[PDB]
């Protein structure tokens, strides 16, 4: 399912879990957001326990959006140790996301 | 709704004037659409639903990111897939939505 | 940079919106123009225009740019 973040969840369900984090930056009426959000779904699925997988409504959440400068939508921001690592524009494709998950495990 | 016409309206036309395709999903162009209607009510102007801002308001006087947005008019780039390209894979072959599919998606 | 500089464009932007080309891709690289304007704020609040840099060229024809795609001379 994606568990969804809001602003009073961020700090514990993001910058503070021990396994590296992937963060879908979308918007209810965003097309693109439809596109990625079942590769997003299908990415938690594959790494359970390897990496944090959660959806960041930026209409019910805008404190965060605008706290790291979310511009473009949808984004995918990678997060190890409460370090934003990396930065994803668009409708990402599944291999692309794949690639990225990998450069930030053991 | 009316406003959600006359935005179908614009993006049909506008297509067609500039050798444009909707998605082959045609649920997110109804998406697009809907947030374009739900901007020009709540804004006066169609603020491109697929962006994030610190000031919606002074974003609809800069002018820059309503739609059809500055990228869309001198460099025909469309991150919201409404306006897609012909060599885009996500490029469909309508230039024409239903008024039908457009209320699906707003229950959906 | 600041308003009124001449700038060129040294990288690849390719518009549909230039008169002798109307609807047709058309590069811009190699031109020469003013900087018009460099759209960050209206009215003293914060803007996301991802192309803040308007140059003005000849025959009235404008187009928008990234920083890092012109050069002053
Ligand atoms: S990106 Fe521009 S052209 Fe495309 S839908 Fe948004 S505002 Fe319109």
């Amino acid at each position: 399912e994606v568990q969804d973040v809001n602003d009073s969840s961020w700090k514990e369900f993001v910058l503070e879990s021990e396994v590296p984090v992937m963060v879908d930056f979308w918007a209810p009426w965003c097309g693109p957001s439809k596109l990625i959000a079942p590769v997003i779904d299908e990415l938690a699925k594959e790494y359970s326990g390897k990496i944090a997988v959660y959806k960041l409504n930026t209409d019910e959440a805008p404190g965060i959006a605008t706290q790291y400068n979310i511009r473009s939508i949808p984004t995918v921001l990678f997060f190890k140790n409460g370090e934003r690592k990396e930065s994803i524009i668009g409708a990402v494709p599944k291999s692309t996301l794949t690639d990225s998950i990998e450069k930030y495990l053991s | 709704n009316k406003t959600l016409a006359a935005m179908k309206n614009f993006a049909e036309q506008y297509a067609k004037r500039t050798d444009t395709y909707f998605c082959s999903d045609l649920s997110v162009t109804a998406v697009v659409i809907e947030g374009l209607a739900r901007h020009k009510e709540e804004l006066g102007s169609p603020l491109c639903p697929c962006r994030h801002y610190e000031d919606k308001e002074a974003e609809v006087k800069n002018t820059f990111w309503n739609c059809p947005c500055v990228p869309m008019r001198e460099r025909k780039e469309c991150h919201c897939m409404l306006f897609l390209t012909p060599d885009n894979d996500f490029a469909g072959d309508a230039q024409d939505i239903p008024m039908e599919t457009l209320e699906e998606v707003k229950a959906s | 940079m600041n308003v009124g500089d001449r700038v060129r464009v040294t990288s690849s932007v390719v518009v549909y919106h230039h008169p002798e080309h109307k609807k047709t891709a058309f590069d811009l690289q190699g031109m020469e123009g003013e900087v018009a304007a460099v759209l960050t704020e209206w009215q003293g609040r914060p803007i996301s225009a991802n192309l803040p840099v308007l140059v003005k060229f000849e025959q009235r024809f404008k187009a928008h740019f990234r920083p890092d795609e012109v050069t002053l001379i």
